[PDB]
């Protein structure tokens, strides 16, 4: 049950954007929105 | 996602106010 | 863009003196002063304090949110 | 039963999502909610309708300044979303709101209607915001 997370370009809150769906934010409203950080195993030597 | 309450955080009454 | 954490040639640790050596240049102190005042002896561990440039200030204006 | 009523409560997470949307004088009328009135008693409610106060309060992160012409059998007032809670009907609140109704007189809603109506709240949140919905909510 994942609808896909967004964060918006200049509020920088979060909204919930599906398939099919214009890419605004929630208030305001811009056309600009980057992802979130994956939840995977992210594990770096420090070398 | 429907309901994260896990209690709650502290409902208002009305009376109280 | 910030202050490297050890001296490239020599190896001493530098990174915790950026914040002293701004305090002493401030207060009263000159450059040639402050190095041997922090306890830079070699030459190949100054241009760390001299040549570095503060790049994160600039970067750190770009607050994403408020 | 208490448990088969619960189905259809309204709790403050869910009510969070619809604070702009179109058509909630539709799909919120008919549910059910637990309003705190305050010392742990709590009253159950009738939704009649939606009206708006003229006092702006923020919810934790959002902030709507919307009423809810709530009436439990006989006595009405004007509520408040913040007052709500996400406590479940408990049976003593149960047979309280059982006996107001019959006090009332108001005819107690038939199972098939509730059985129908919590879909109504399901369909709603998978709603796909394909039409120009966005732009009031905005505004
Ligand atoms: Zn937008
Ligand atoms: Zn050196």
């Amino acid at each position: 049950q994942q609808p896909m997370i967004y964060i918006c370009g200049e509020c920088h809150t979060e909204n919930e954007i599906k398939s099919r769906d214009p890419i605004r934010c929630r208030e305001c409203g811009y056309r600009i929105m980057y992802k979130k950080r994956t939840k995977r195993l992210v594990v770096f030597d420090a070398r | 996602t429907s309901t994260y309450g896990r209690y709650g955080s502290q409902t208002p009454m009305y009376g109280s106010g | 863009m910030i202050i490297p954490v050890r001296c490239f040639t020599c190896g001493k640790i530098v990174g915790n003196k950026w914040e002293a050596y701004l305090g002493l240049l401030q207060a009263e102190y000159t450059e040639g002063d402050a190095l041997d005042a922090l306890g830079l002896k070699r030459y190949c561990c100054r241009r760390m304090l001299l040549a570095h440039v503060d790049l994160i200030e600039k970067l750190l204006n770009y607050a994403p949110l408020e | 039963l208490p448990e088969e009523l619960n189905r259809v409560r309204l709790s403050r997470h869910k009510l969070e999502r619809w604070c702009h949307m179109p058509f909630f004088a539709k799909t919120v009328t008919g549910c059910f909610v637990r309003i705190g009135i305050g010392k742990p008693v709590y009253r159950v409610a009738e939704i009649t309708g939606v009206v708006e106060t003229a006092k702006v309060y923020q919810l934790g992160g959002t902030r709507t300044n919307k009423g809810l012409q709530l009436r439990h059998g006989n006595d009405q007032r004007v509520f408040r979303l913040e007052f709500v809670s996400n406590q479940e009907f408990t049976e003593s609140e149960f047979m309280k709101w059982k006996e107001a109704m019959f006090s009332a007189g108001m005819q107690l809603p038939t199972l098939d209607e509730i059985n129908k109506k919590e879909l109504s709240i399901k369909e709603a949140l998978n709603y796909k915001f394909n039409d120009q919905d966005i732009e009031e909510i905005v505004k």
